[PDB]
């Protein structure tokens, strides 16, 4: 079994239910065994009221572990347009392109799978990366 | 307060 996934540990989370396309979402392995885990959401939950954390059985392709921390260097280099980048928006990481950089700091980000166009400031975004074959890309 | 009901962008 990969290293991350030990129950307890922090997690990102894809989907294939449409409308969460492009995302990833900050979680916990709760119960590893089939090819599936449990795991916890730590930003959704089950009810408005949120007293009951999303919990939600998922197949381990679904998982990757929480992006690297940025060096200092990169965690302060200039975002450009046509950048890929994430944004975080509805408590969650989402992909997009930067379309547009403005005179203040903040950026323009269009999402493709929800035709969005949404601006943020820098710090709501951080750099898309892929985890594939056990590497950060 | 948010739930994949007021995460999700479609359906």
């Amino acid at each position: 079994l990969p290293s991350y996934l030990k129950p307890g540990s922090a997690v990102e989370i894809s989907s294939d239910e449409i409308g969460f396309r492009g995302s990833w979402y900050m979680g916990k392995v709760i119960t590893i065994p089939s090819v599936k885990c449990q795991v916890e959401y730590t930003t959704l939950f089950f009810d408005k009221e949120g007293t009951k954390p999303l919990k939600e059985v998922v197949d381990m392709s679904q998982l990757r572990p929480p992006a690297p921390p940025m060096s200092e260097i990169e965690k302060k280099k200039k975002i450009v347009v046509g950048e890929e980048v994430d944004a975080f928006y509805n408590d969650g990481w989402w992909e997009g392109d930067v379309t547009e950089v403005l005179d203040d700091g903040k950026f323009s980000v269009f999402f493709r799978s929800s035709k969005e166009q949404i601006r943020f400031r820098k710090d709501e975004l951080r750099f898309h990366r892929e985890w594939v074959d056990g590497a950060w890309k | 307060a948010r739930t994949k009901q007021t995460a999700r962008k479609s359906t």
